[PDB]
């Protein structure tokens, strides 16, 4: 198989600014018929893959002229003259000169924006879950930027580390923010042996963390 | 408009087979090749093969070891892929794609069919309400298998302030949550309900979020 190597594998772009992806093949993609079957593909979140460029530099009909493809032989480039919000997604180069068709690993393009502090919410276990004998406490850390964030759980003033599962969204296409959920799962019996439950979010937007708590006695 | 409509998500027993379909519309079916492509963990793409719907002739990536078999029904404009002897390594999203003229230049892609390969039984989710300017509510969708689930709020009438978090696997079951943020003047005065569907278990649950 022909190896397709993209660089960089991640882009972080200010809207309006140019960006570029390189693609290098382990073997020339020039055919004996005189054509070079080097292609670019975009997969946006919530969408099917879509064709961007084919035959090195030909634009798909649905693609704006902000995109250009260039290159020859073993070395290829995708350029975006001015990045727009719609450009968020994963870009693949792929070749159809040799059998089998092979794809690069993908370059993930993310957008820059102004720093935003998280909106933090904490939720006790539902009555439904407690009736079943279980207890999940959930913390949302919503609509923040940049990506890096820390969540600390405290129970009755004591830092708690185990039974915590975290999940992070992909960057939002509408506002360029991130969100994260954190779920602490205890037995109902352990849950009921404590009073206060606290979620603490540490983000670059403040020296002090954002603390949300509830008390079972309240 | 060219349309490539693929069949729904599949759970497959380890060692068993799956047959997935791609119904084409908006063009002359026998005039373009159809390709099948695997995408693992939502990232890397691997070509499985192609079929010429005019003559039924297939070509396969040799890395598949002859486990795939492509067919077409020209009368229904459908391409099929049967994939045998599945293991956990074959859990992936499978796409069909059309090429011009055929074989070289893929130009349109189906939406994908998620295939999970596992020894585990299907388990429906437990759906729990998450109740505590703007108020944030949520829905906890716990302990299901396999992916996917779909979550909506107010049957689609609340969409703007909704985030659904990717599922996390722990001890062979998935859990995810969904968040919605509405005006404090809106809830609890107006109803807010999460609607959670899990295709594999034929389950759909509506959970109203009520003040606790």
């Amino acid at each position: 198989d022909v190896v397709m190597t993209q660089t960089p594998l991640t882009l972080s772009v200010t809207i309006g600014q140019p960006a570029s992806i390189s693609c290098k093949s382990s073997q020339s993609l020039l055919d004996s018929d005189g054509k070079t079957y080097l292609n670019w593909l975009l997969q946006r979140p919530g969408q099917s893959p879509k064709r961007l460029i084919y035959l090195v530099s030909k634009l798909d009909s649905g693609v704006p002229d902000r995109f250009t493809g260039s290159g020859s032989g073993t070395d290829f480039t995708l350029k975006i003259s001015r990045v727009e919000a719609e450009d968020l997604g994963v870009y693949y180069c792929w070749q159809g000169t040799h059998f089998p068709l092979t794809f690069g690993a993908g370059t993930k393009l993310e957008l820059k924006r102004a720093d935003a502090a998280p909106t933090v919410s904490i939720f006790p276990p539902s009555s439904e879950q407690l009736t079943s004998g279980g207890a999940s406490v959930v913390c949302f850390l919503n609509n923040f930027y940049p990506k890096d964030i820390n969540v600390k759980w405290k129970i009755d003033g004591s830092e708690r580390q185990n039974g915590v599962l975290n999940s992070w969204t992909d960057q939002d296409s509408k506002d360029s923010t991130y969100s994260m959920s954190s779920t602490l799962t205890l037995t109902k019996d352990e849950y009921e042996r404590h009073n206060s439950y606290t979620c603490e979010a540490t983000h670059k937007t403040s020296t002090s963390p954002i603390v949300k708590s509830f008390n079972r006695n309240e | 408009e060219v349309q490539l409509q693929q069949s729904g998500p599949e759970l497959v027993k380890t060692g068993a087979s799956v047959k997935i379909s791609c119904k084409a519309s908006g063009y002359s079916f026998t005039s373009y090749y159809m390709h099948w492509v695997k995408q693992s963990h939502g990232k890397s793409l691997e070509w499985i093969g192609e079929i010429n719907p005019y003559n039924g002739g297939a070509s396969y990536n040799q890395k598949i070891k002859g486990r795939a078999t492509f067919t077409v029904d020209t009368s229904s404009r459908t391409a099929y892929m049967q994939f045998n002897s599945l293991t956990s390594e074959d859990s992936a999203v499978y796409y069909c794609a059309r090429s011009i003229y055929g074989h070289s230049v893929l130009d349109y892609w189906g939406q994908g069919t998620s295939v999970s390969v596992s020894s585990a039984k299907t388990t429906p989710p437990s759906v729990y309400p998450l109740a505590p300017s703007m108020v944030t509510l949520g829905c906890l969708v716990k302990g299901y298998f396999p992916e996917p689930v779909t979550v909506t709020w107010n049957s689609g009438s609340l969409s703007s302030g909704v985030h659904t978090f990717p599922a996390v696997l722990q001890s062979d079951l998935y859990t995810l949550s969904s968040s919605v943020t509405v005006p404090s003047s809106t809830w609890p005065s107006q109803t807010v309900t999460c609607n959670v569907a899990h295709p594999a278990s034929s389950t759909k649950v509506d959970k109203k979020i009520v003040p606790r």
